[PDB]
DNA sequence: CTGGAGAATCCCGGTGCCGAGGCCGCTCAATTGGTCGTAGACAGCTCTAGCACCGCTTAAACGCACGTACGCGCTGTCCCCCGCGTTTT
């Protein structure tokens, strides 16, 4: 026939084969589904462009053109989801939202 | 010597939400960082359940409901969404 | 001359200086600062080093190198529940 | 007369300008060699990568700086706007970390 | 129905009490009783989770435990 | 009559070495199954299940009590406010 | 002929056979060393007795006859290494070490 | 049918350190949830570990190496010797 | 309201530059077409446990009085840390 990749064949843009090797090789199990590298590859894209998005956006707020982590240190700690879902990750060169205390506020 | 990485990838997924917009490196390599986490908690959470009913092979029942177990809320929600639409897809393709 | 042994005091734990601990604690917002803090800190910031050196280090023989590796330590941080994102 | 600014004003200003800022702030030549230090007490003689070096600090700086903002929450609540080490040991305790 | 409230002053001052508290205002029984919740509520969630993907209808303590672990407080003494 | 803040230590150090739960069964089992239903309907607990969820509680609770006692001494007090929950909630970092 | 169990000629309690098949059945790695399933029993025993007499001592000193769970919250909760090990543990039926501040005390 | 736990392996132990001391059953259970624990905890590393070095057999070093990644400092240097000791036993014979 | 006044900050246009980004060969991993063994969901049977309720009695809740101790508002007072300009480091 013709050579169709799988990530083509789902519509999508990850690479399918790459997991499924690497599935195979990560030793979660000793057999594995095949639409398992699929369907979680599709949502691989879905958390990067839900992050790039939002990293797209904050890059704007500073009128750049190019997203740096200070940017995705912005995008994902403003966001409550993202943060609640990387409490545990600390972020290289990302530094800290801006955010004084009430009582440090003078009279 | 060779390295494989996902840089090729998200650029990819970048010009389909920001078609201008740039990047830097080490950024990239954040999201390579940030890639291979979630990979990994999925995977072994993703194991450990097979375990849990004593299975032997992982497929997508055990993918997403993980999913719901590591995405909290609304992404849980729309990324299972995600899955399941291009799963359907793959199948019926 | 007795000038050959006239600067010996370094140790180095102070070199972390007063001006970066409160340049620490500006970008974390404090406000005004004990001076007492300034040694205190040295013992909080030792004391969680050597955990994870401790932990990077151990790594580095298992493996049967003598150069402590980055990744090594990216490994150390992961088993303490702080991981890191960016150097691979 | 001098023109001495309020005292705080100069601190909230400082504030700002590092809240912004996303470098390090520890000089790497007195970082790294507390490190070569440390290292003895566990094996002799090793050799460290800058990278390494360099990824120490982040960890070394992240974890402290999540401290100051807690230990800042303290004297707030104990009614302060100077921080005490007890409000520093407290959260650590807190943080169940003695 | 207010099943929160079966939670008891008492049940509440027993609990301080072997948390240690000598003396107790009176807004704290509503604010432990909300907070609560959201602990007992998290786990729930998470372990019908794993009751439905087994594929069964009755709450195992296996499930449980599973979850306690998964949030992180890891428990010893009920089957496993 | 004894003098307040007797009783309490003498409560206190009577519950140090109890060891079996404070909360009521029933209005424990109650709560937990109107609680479970929100998420699906029409469950079926073990009591086991429903039980190690009773310990899993109460051991919550009475570790953020300490917490808050910390915090109300912290603040030079004895009686605890509801804030130093709030305080103790967020630097445990689950706020 | 006539065979000797592993745990035996290594002069231990715990059965390394089961370990080498649970080792097997755990999909650790494809394969196993011969001396890992002792190695990793040696230590069993240790912390497992390690523990239990400390257990037993405080057993002794409620001079009850019998371990509880309560004598194994006490032990643990008493011994800081293994506390540190122990810290995101919970003992049902374990309690509490009994601690009141000393400020809360009548002078 | 026939499950299996540790508890008897226990009881030898008790009786070789409190020859004549009882032990409740829900102690029992806790001691047979307590070891599944440790069990885990370091099997997974040393697992993990033969990842790290692109290895693929796990042997008592890493083992070893795990226990030093747990166990608090003096604790450690005891079981490393009973674990040197025990296959120094074993492999002598 | 309004700032003398200094100082601080942001913004406007130039500069330099090197790294992000397409281009360019090349190989081995991902894709296609074959087999065969087993996993595992699914009907059938089993039966355990989960639920439902009663009824009764007593601990345990519950709804009050009372009294005082502690929470808090407030105010001088004192001393340690804050701004700054050289002098080292």
């Amino acid at each position: 026939a013709k050579a169709k990749t799988r990530s083509s064949r789902a519509g999508l843009q990850f690479p399918v084969g790459r997991v499924h090797r690497l599935l195979r090789k990560g030793n979660y199990a000793e057999r594995v589904g095949a639409g398992a590298p699929v369907y979680l590859a599709a949502v691989l894209e879905y958390l990067t462009a839900e992050i790039l998005e939002l990293a797209g956006n904050a890059a704007r707020d500073n009128k750049k053109t190019r997203i740096i982590p200070r940017h995705l240190q912005l995008a994902v700690r403003n966001d409550e989801e993202l943060n609640k879902l990387l409490g545990r990750v600390t972020i290289a060169q990302g530094g800290v939202l801006p955010n004084i205390q009430s009582v440090l506020l003078p009279k | 010597s060779r390295k494989e990485s996902y840089a090729i990838y998200v650029y990819k997924v970048l010009k389909q939400v920001h078609p201008d917009t740039g990047i830097s490196s080490k950024a990239m390599s954040i999201m390579n960082s940030f890639v291979n986490d979630v990979f990994e908690r999925i995977a072994g959470e993703a194991s450990r359940l097979a375990h849990y009913n004593k299975r032997s092979t992982i497929t997508s029942r055990e993918i997403q409901t993980a999913v719901r177990l590591l995405l909290p809320g609304e992404l849980a929600k729309h990324a299972v969404s995600e899955g399941t639409k291009a799963v359907t897809k793959y199948t019926s393709a | 001359g007795a000038k050959r042994h006239r600067k010996v005091l370094r140790d180095n734990i102070q070199g972390i200086t007063k001006p970066a601990i409160r340049r620490l604690a500006r970008r974390g917002g404090v406000k005004r600062i004990s001076g007492l803090i300034y040694e205190e800190t040295r013992g909080v910031l030792k004391v969680f080093l050597e955990n994870v050196i401790r932990d990077a280090v151990t790594y580095t023989e298992h493996a049967k190198r003598k150069t402590v590796t980055a990744m090594d330590v990216v490994y150390a941080l992961k088993r303490q529940g702080r991981t890191l994102y960016g150097f691979g | 007369k001098p023109h001495r600014y309020r005292p705080g004003t100069v601190a909230l200003r400082e504030i700002r300008r590092y809240q912004k800022s996303t470098e390090l702030l520890i000089r790497k030549l007195p970082f790294q060699r507390l490190v070569r230090e440390i290292a003895q007490d566990f094996k002799t003689d090793l050799r460290f990568q800058s990278s390494a070096v360099m990824a120490l600090q982040e960890a070394s700086e992240a974890y402290l700086v999540a401290l100051f903002e807690d230990t800042n929450l303290c004297a707030i609540h104990a009614k302060r706007v100077t921080i005490m080490p007890k409000d520093i040991q407290l959260a650590r305790r807190i943080r169940g970390e003695r």
